[PDB]
Protein backbone atom coordinates (compact mmCIF):
# COMPACT_ATOMS: atom_id res chain seq x y z
CA UNK A 1 0.00 0.00 0.00
CA UNK A 2 2.65 2.54 1.09
CA UNK A 3 5.89 0.67 0.39
CA UNK A 4 7.11 0.98 -3.22
CA UNK A 5 9.75 -0.94 -5.15
CA UNK A 6 13.26 0.38 -5.74
CA UNK A 7 16.55 -0.71 -7.38
CA UNK A 8 20.24 -0.11 -7.86
CA UNK A 9 22.73 -1.04 -10.57
CA UNK A 10 26.04 -0.81 -8.62
CA UNK A 11 28.61 -3.63 -8.79
CA UNK A 12 25.71 -5.77 -10.00
CA UNK A 13 22.02 -5.16 -9.63
CA UNK A 14 19.41 -5.45 -6.89
CA UNK A 15 15.69 -4.90 -6.64
CA UNK A 16 13.91 -4.27 -3.35
CA UNK A 17 10.76 -2.96 -1.56
CA UNK A 18 11.08 0.31 0.35
CA UNK A 19 8.78 1.08 3.29
CA UNK A 20 9.09 4.76 4.36
CA UNK A 21 7.48 3.88 7.72
CA UNK A 22 10.64 2.05 8.92
CA UNK A 23 13.20 4.63 7.81
CA UNK A 24 13.46 6.23 11.30
CA UNK A 25 17.26 6.47 11.76
CA UNK A 26 20.16 6.69 9.16
CA UNK A 27 20.94 2.99 9.86
CA UNK A 28 17.26 1.75 9.88
CA UNK A 29 16.51 -1.42 7.81
CA UNK A 30 13.68 -0.22 5.57
CA UNK A 31 14.49 -1.99 2.26
CA UNK A 32 14.08 -5.71 1.57
CA UNK A 33 15.99 -7.67 -1.27
CA UNK A 34 13.25 -9.19 -3.32
CA UNK A 35 15.64 -12.19 -3.81
CA UNK A 36 16.84 -13.03 -0.27
CA UNK A 37 14.13 -11.22 1.72
CA UNK A 38 16.74 -9.51 3.88
CA UNK A 39 16.13 -6.00 5.31
CA UNK A 40 18.83 -3.42 4.56
CA UNK A 41 19.62 0.17 5.44
CA UNK A 42 19.80 2.20 2.25
CA UNK A 43 23.65 2.38 2.30
CA UNK A 44 23.99 -1.34 2.88
CA UNK A 45 21.37 -2.10 0.17
CA UNK A 46 23.53 -0.26 -2.34
CA UNK A 47 26.27 -2.74 -1.49
CA UNK A 48 24.00 -5.82 -1.72
CA UNK A 49 23.89 -7.85 -4.95
CA UNK A 50 23.42 -11.52 -5.76
CA UNK A 51 25.00 -11.17 -9.33
CA UNK A 52 28.77 -10.76 -9.71
CA UNK A 53 30.30 -8.12 -12.07
CA UNK A 54 31.31 -9.21 -15.64
CA UNK A 55 35.05 -8.42 -14.91
CA UNK A 56 35.05 -7.24 -18.30
CA UNK A 57 33.49 -4.15 -16.90
CA UNK A 58 35.55 -1.85 -14.69
CA UNK A 59 33.80 0.22 -12.09
CA UNK A 60 35.14 3.76 -11.42
CA UNK A 61 34.09 6.16 -8.60
CA UNK A 62 31.74 3.99 -6.61
CA UNK A 63 31.17 4.84 -2.87
CA UNK A 64 28.34 3.57 -0.64
CA UNK A 65 28.36 6.93 1.15
CA UNK A 66 26.85 8.29 -2.12
CA UNK A 67 23.93 5.79 -2.10
CA UNK A 68 21.56 8.65 -2.69
CA UNK A 69 22.90 9.10 -6.26
CA UNK A 70 22.57 5.41 -7.11
CA UNK A 71 19.16 4.33 -5.69
CA UNK A 72 16.19 4.63 -8.04
CA UNK A 73 12.61 3.44 -8.48
CA UNK A 74 11.94 0.10 -10.07
CA UNK A 75 11.67 0.23 -13.85
CA UNK A 76 8.30 -1.46 -13.51
CA UNK A 77 7.16 2.01 -12.60
CA UNK A 78 8.30 3.62 -15.87
CA UNK A 79 6.06 5.33 -18.37
CA UNK A 80 3.27 4.68 -15.83
CA UNK A 81 0.96 6.86 -13.80
CA UNK A 82 3.10 6.44 -10.77
CA UNK A 83 6.55 7.40 -12.06
CA UNK A 84 6.50 11.06 -10.99
CA UNK A 85 4.89 10.52 -7.54
CA UNK A 86 7.35 7.88 -6.36
CA UNK A 87 10.39 10.00 -7.26
CA UNK A 88 9.42 12.81 -4.91
CA UNK A 89 8.74 10.37 -2.07
CA UNK A 90 12.13 8.78 -2.85
CA UNK A 91 13.72 12.26 -3.01
CA UNK A 92 12.08 13.13 0.28
CA UNK A 93 13.63 9.96 1.77
CA UNK A 94 17.03 10.98 0.42
CA UNK A 95 16.67 14.23 2.47
CA UNK A 96 17.12 13.12 6.15
CA UNK B 1 46.83 26.36 -30.81
CA UNK B 2 43.63 24.57 -32.01
CA UNK B 3 40.44 26.47 -32.58
CA UNK B 4 38.28 23.81 -30.94
CA UNK B 5 39.65 21.51 -28.26
CA UNK B 6 37.28 18.73 -29.17
CA UNK B 7 34.27 17.91 -31.26
CA UNK B 8 31.41 15.64 -30.32
CA UNK B 9 29.07 13.54 -32.45
CA UNK B 10 25.84 12.13 -30.96
CA UNK B 11 24.34 8.87 -32.11
CA UNK B 12 21.32 6.77 -31.47
CA UNK B 13 22.40 3.19 -32.25
CA UNK B 14 24.17 3.37 -35.61
CA UNK B 15 22.75 6.61 -36.82
CA UNK B 16 24.31 9.96 -36.14
CA UNK B 17 21.73 12.37 -34.80
CA UNK B 18 22.19 16.14 -34.90
CA UNK B 19 25.18 18.02 -36.16
CA UNK B 20 28.68 17.57 -34.78
CA UNK B 21 29.20 19.93 -31.76
CA UNK B 22 32.53 21.73 -31.86
CA UNK B 23 33.93 23.01 -28.54
CA UNK B 24 35.95 26.28 -28.54
CA UNK B 25 39.38 26.29 -26.84
CA UNK B 26 38.08 29.00 -24.46
CA UNK B 27 35.41 26.57 -23.14
CA UNK B 28 37.57 24.15 -21.26
CA UNK B 29 34.41 22.57 -19.62
CA UNK B 30 31.60 21.38 -21.84
CA UNK B 31 28.30 19.97 -20.50
CA UNK B 32 26.40 17.37 -22.69
CA UNK B 33 22.88 16.76 -21.31
CA UNK B 34 19.26 15.78 -21.98
CA UNK B 35 17.64 19.25 -21.95
CA UNK B 36 16.73 21.50 -24.91
CA UNK B 37 18.62 24.87 -25.21
CA UNK B 38 20.12 24.78 -28.74
CA UNK B 39 22.65 27.54 -28.11
CA UNK B 40 26.04 26.12 -28.83
CA UNK B 41 29.12 27.27 -26.84
CA UNK B 42 29.75 25.38 -23.58
CA UNK B 43 26.69 23.13 -23.60
CA UNK B 44 25.51 20.56 -26.10
CA UNK B 45 21.89 19.62 -25.40
CA UNK B 46 20.38 16.49 -26.89
CA UNK B 47 16.75 16.74 -25.66
CA UNK B 48 15.58 18.68 -28.64
CA UNK B 49 17.16 16.67 -31.39
CA UNK B 50 14.91 14.89 -33.94
CA UNK B 51 15.42 11.48 -35.46
CA UNK B 52 13.02 10.02 -38.01
CA UNK B 53 14.10 6.43 -37.01
CA UNK B 54 13.76 6.85 -33.33
CA UNK B 55 12.10 4.03 -31.31
CA UNK B 56 10.22 3.67 -28.07
CA UNK B 57 13.39 2.19 -26.48
CA UNK B 58 15.63 5.12 -27.52
CA UNK B 59 12.97 7.51 -26.21
CA UNK B 60 12.86 5.63 -22.90
CA UNK B 61 16.62 5.86 -22.54
CA UNK B 62 16.86 9.53 -23.42
CA UNK B 63 14.82 10.25 -20.26
CA UNK B 64 17.67 9.05 -18.04
CA UNK B 65 20.36 11.27 -19.68
CA UNK B 66 19.21 14.03 -17.46
CA UNK B 67 22.04 16.33 -16.43
CA UNK B 68 24.38 14.27 -18.51
CA UNK B 69 28.08 14.82 -18.16
CA UNK B 70 30.89 17.40 -18.15
CA UNK B 71 34.01 16.87 -20.09
CA UNK B 72 36.83 18.97 -18.80
CA UNK B 73 40.12 19.76 -20.51
CA UNK B 74 42.68 20.24 -17.74
CA UNK B 75 45.82 22.36 -18.19
CA UNK B 76 48.18 20.38 -20.46
CA UNK B 77 45.29 18.73 -22.46
CA UNK B 78 44.26 15.99 -20.02
CA UNK B 79 40.54 15.10 -20.16
CA UNK B 80 38.34 14.38 -17.17
CA UNK B 81 34.70 13.35 -17.09
CA UNK B 82 32.23 14.25 -14.36
CA UNK B 83 28.94 12.27 -14.38
CA UNK B 84 26.31 14.80 -13.32
CA UNK B 85 23.50 12.40 -14.37
CA UNK B 86 21.77 10.12 -11.83
CA UNK B 87 22.50 7.14 -14.10
CA UNK B 88 25.98 5.90 -14.78
CA UNK B 89 27.73 6.35 -18.04
CA UNK B 90 30.01 3.93 -19.87
CA UNK B 91 33.28 4.82 -21.46
CA UNK B 92 35.89 3.55 -23.90
CA UNK B 93 39.35 4.94 -22.83
CA UNK B 94 42.70 3.43 -23.51
CA UNK B 95 44.01 5.25 -20.51
CA UNK B 96 41.47 3.50 -18.28
CA UNK B 97 42.35 0.28 -20.06
CA UNK B 98 45.92 0.83 -19.07
CA UNK B 99 45.28 2.04 -15.49
CA UNK B 100 43.35 -1.11 -14.74
CA UNK B 101 45.73 -3.53 -16.43
CA UNK B 102 43.46 -4.55 -19.31
CA UNK B 103 44.32 -5.03 -22.86
CA UNK B 104 43.54 -2.01 -25.10
CA UNK B 105 39.82 -1.89 -26.06
CA UNK B 106 39.15 -5.01 -24.05
CA UNK B 107 37.13 -3.38 -21.29
CA UNK B 108 34.29 -0.89 -20.78
CA UNK B 109 34.58 1.67 -17.92
CA UNK B 110 31.43 2.43 -15.92
CA UNK B 111 31.53 5.79 -14.24
CA UNK B 112 29.15 6.25 -11.38
CA UNK B 113 26.92 9.18 -10.61
CA UNK B 114 28.73 12.24 -9.07
CA UNK B 115 32.09 10.69 -9.95
CA UNK B 116 34.97 12.74 -11.37
CA UNK B 117 37.38 10.54 -13.31
CA UNK B 118 40.35 11.16 -15.54
CA UNK B 119 39.96 9.55 -18.93
CA UNK B 120 42.84 10.77 -21.03
CA UNK B 121 46.46 11.96 -20.58
CA UNK B 122 47.96 13.99 -23.35
CA UNK B 123 51.61 13.26 -22.56
CA UNK B 124 51.06 9.49 -22.33
CA UNK B 125 49.15 9.53 -25.59
CA UNK B 126 51.94 11.48 -27.23
CA UNK B 127 54.59 9.05 -25.83
CA UNK B 128 52.75 5.93 -26.91
CA UNK B 129 52.33 7.65 -30.28
CA UNK B 130 55.99 8.61 -30.82
CA UNK B 131 57.18 5.33 -29.60
CA UNK B 132 55.04 2.90 -31.60
CA UNK B 133 55.74 4.96 -34.75
CA UNK B 134 59.49 5.23 -34.23
CA UNK B 135 59.70 1.46 -33.60
CA UNK B 136 57.58 0.23 -36.49
CA UNK B 137 59.63 2.52 -38.72
CA UNK B 138 63.01 1.38 -37.44
CA UNK B 139 61.93 -2.31 -37.46
CA UNK B 140 61.48 -2.05 -41.26
CA UNK B 141 64.89 -0.25 -41.65
CA UNK B 142 48.17 1.44 -36.22
CA UNK B 143 47.33 4.64 -38.17
CA UNK B 144 43.78 3.69 -37.79
CA UNK B 145 45.04 2.36 -34.48
CA UNK B 146 47.08 5.40 -33.43
CA UNK B 147 44.03 7.52 -34.35
CA UNK B 148 41.98 5.68 -31.73
CA UNK B 149 44.29 6.92 -29.01
CA UNK B 150 42.92 10.44 -29.66
CA UNK B 151 39.23 9.52 -29.35
CA UNK B 152 36.82 8.67 -26.50
CA UNK B 153 33.33 7.20 -26.80
CA UNK B 154 30.73 7.15 -24.13
CA UNK B 155 27.26 5.74 -23.72
CA UNK B 156 24.73 7.36 -21.35
CA UNK B 157 22.49 4.91 -19.54
CA UNK B 158 23.51 1.49 -21.09
CA UNK B 159 26.74 -0.51 -21.33
CA UNK B 160 27.85 -2.87 -23.98
CA UNK B 161 29.35 -6.19 -23.17
CA UNK B 162 30.00 -9.73 -24.11
CA UNK B 163 28.85 -9.86 -21.00
CA UNK B 164 25.93 -7.58 -21.91
CA UNK B 165 22.96 -7.86 -24.13
CA UNK B 166 24.53 -5.64 -26.67
CA UNK B 167 27.95 -6.26 -28.04
CA UNK B 168 29.07 -2.88 -29.45
CA UNK B 169 28.40 0.76 -28.71
CA UNK B 170 26.44 1.26 -31.91
CA UNK B 171 23.83 -1.00 -30.39
CA UNK B 172 23.29 1.35 -27.50
CA UNK B 173 20.37 3.70 -27.60
CA UNK B 174 22.31 6.96 -27.04
CA UNK B 175 26.02 7.58 -27.06
CA UNK B 176 28.66 10.08 -28.26
CA UNK B 177 32.12 10.00 -30.00
CA UNK B 178 34.62 12.73 -28.99
CA UNK B 179 37.67 13.61 -31.11
CA UNK B 180 40.40 15.38 -29.13
CA UNK B 181 42.10 17.91 -31.42
CA UNK B 182 45.46 18.54 -29.77
CA UNK B 183 46.06 14.77 -29.75
CA UNK B 184 45.13 14.64 -33.40
CA UNK B 185 47.46 17.52 -34.32
CA UNK B 186 50.30 15.75 -32.50
CA UNK B 187 49.64 12.45 -34.32
CA UNK B 188 49.53 14.43 -37.63
CA UNK B 189 53.04 15.71 -36.92
CA UNK B 190 54.16 12.24 -35.94
CA UNK B 191 52.84 10.75 -39.18
CA UNK B 192 54.97 13.25 -41.15
NI1 LIG C 1 25.97 -8.83 -0.99
NI1 LIG D 1 24.15 -12.61 -1.51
Amino acid sequence: GSAFEVEHECLGKCQGLFAPQFYVQPDAPCIQCLECCGMFAPQTFVMHSHRSPDKRTCHWGFESAKWHCYLHVNQKYLGTPEEKKLKIILEEMKEK
Amino acid sequence: APEYWCSIAYFEMDVQVGETFKVPSSCPIVTVDGYVDPSGGDRFCLGQLSNVHRTEAIERARLHIGKGVQLECKGEGDVWVRCLSDHAVFVQSYYLDREAGRAPGDAVHKIYPSAYIKVFDLRQCHRQMQQQAATAQAAAAGVDDLRRLCILRMSFVKGWGPDYPRQSIKETPCWIEIHLHRALQLLDEVLH
